């Protein structure tokens, strides 16, 4: 039987979750982000020199 | 219908007691359907190239 209702007897919360997630795992991929890409037809290929 | 081409003799002289007849019934044959199948597994590989 409270008489003040101070931030503890307030039933029916919402939990005010956030709208994001922190994936702190390392995703740094400089080699891949620097090297280009090219669409190849078949699995095997070759290059002259 | 099995026409029963067998003719023979069924003669009667002047008033012979009409026999009970020799009617022939029909014969029914029947068939059934077969099921065919052609399977293919190979994917779209063999394109190692670009």
């Amino acid at each position: 039987n409270p008489t003040l209702f101070v931030s503890y007897d307030q039933n029916g919360k919402k939990l005010s979750f956030a709208n994001w997630i922190s994936v702190l795992s390392p995703q740094d991929t400089p080699f891949v982000s620097m090297t280009g890409k090219e669409s190849i037809n078949q699995t095997i290929f070759s290059w002259q020199t | 219908d099995a026409l029963a081409s067998v003719d023979g003799n069924n003669a009667h002289v002047e008033g012979s007691r009409a026999e009970d007849g020799e009617m022939k019934p029909t014969v029914i044959k029947s068939n059934v359907t077969q099921i065919l199948r052609k399977v293919v597994r190979v994917s779209d590989t063999a394109n190692t190239t670009a």
